């Protein structure tokens, strides 16, 4: 199961870290940021 | 280039033809969609990638190929998008548009014709099914 | 063989209809979800279905967009006779179901699902080019 | 070769593929069956074969 976040017109695909209550942890390049849960979707592979 | 394919857009009748060629054999899908964006793109990619294995498309630095709407149907199927027959499909299209109301449904005449013809020696249709047919 | 045959069906899903051919012998599938269930719509779609696989017959049921002089009219041009099991219909319907939640829009759903249902394993992908490819080479 | 759909009426449905006899201005002659008919251009839908 590999998850991908496309973030807050979009940013993505963005490494799954953790995932919370109201916001999800997450990072690319280097830069580790917190987005709001629901403008940040995650989408799996195949 | 077993998996290998372009995109393109070709504007005509201020509507959007959004056409695939796989490299190899010189088939072609398109489809006529209400808008050039990256959403209806992306939608297309989908369709495609559902149907064969796909695993570059080559793209144009076109808005709707850079979205990520696109890239997340990429990253979701298999596919490696790079950056760095067409023609003949418009010329086509052409030919037959006044047999036809709909640009639609020229452009799929259009399509049937091009992937049917043969060099008489086979046509697209067969060499594609070929092609992937001996890979696997 | 039955290399070119092919069966269309409607379903219906959260109001909308979804439009499906299966090719009897591989089991492999293409979906399209459409504004309406009309003759024009299904006929559309058997232009782009005929377009990609050597088609020589399609199975429907007696729907009025099935029986429609549009279609009909595919048909002729195409070269395509009409006729008057969906396992692979009804696992589509599962399947979907399964993926309904990890995409916003049905249409993406559905495309999902086909996309699963095809490459599953050995797979209906593999065995429709190799039915219709072995058609040809020999 | 070419099939002719056809409006005979108002409009309760296309009729099927009848042949082309012939194609003026404002008209088209058709064989549907055994039955010659005669319809305006306009109620009238002419599709080569591929
Ligand atoms: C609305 C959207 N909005 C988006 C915004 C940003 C990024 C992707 C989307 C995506 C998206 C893109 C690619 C995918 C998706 C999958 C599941 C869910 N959404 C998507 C699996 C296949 O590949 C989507 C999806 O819709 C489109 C297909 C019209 C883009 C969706 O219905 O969620
Ligand atoms: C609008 C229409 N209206 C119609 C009304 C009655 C009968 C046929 C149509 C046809 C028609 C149907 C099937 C075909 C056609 C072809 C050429 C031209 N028209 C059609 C070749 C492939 O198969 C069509 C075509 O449109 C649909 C495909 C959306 C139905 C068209 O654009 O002419």
């Amino acid at each position: 199961q590999n998850f991908r976040v496309y973030y807050r017109v979009w940013k993505g695909p963005a490494k799954l870290l953790w995932k919370g209550e109201g916001a999800v942890v997450i990072q690319d390049n280097s830069d580790i940021k917190v987005v709001p849960r629901r403008k940040a979707k995650i989408i799996r592979d195949y | 280039s077993p998996g290998i394919w372009q995109l393109d857009c070709t504007h005509l009748e201020g509507k959007v033809i959004l056409v695939a060629v796989h490299v190899a054999s010189g088939y072609i899908e398109a489809e006529v969609i209400p808008a050039e964006t990256g959403q209806e793109t992306a939608y297309f990619l989908l369709k495609l990638a559902g149907r064969w294995p796909v695993k570059t498309v080559h793209t144009d630095n076109g808005s709707n190929f850079t979205s990520t709407t696109v890239k997340a149907a990429c990253w979701w199927a298999g596919i490696k998008q790079e950056f760095g027959m067409n023609k003949e499909l418009k010329k086509i299209i052409g030919q037959v548009r006044d047999q036809a109301e709909h640009l639609k449904t020229a452009v799929q005449m259009a399509v049937f014709i091009h992937n049917k013809k043969r060099k008489g020696g086979y046509s697209a249709g067969e060499r594609i099914v070929d092609i992937i047919a001996t890979d696997i």
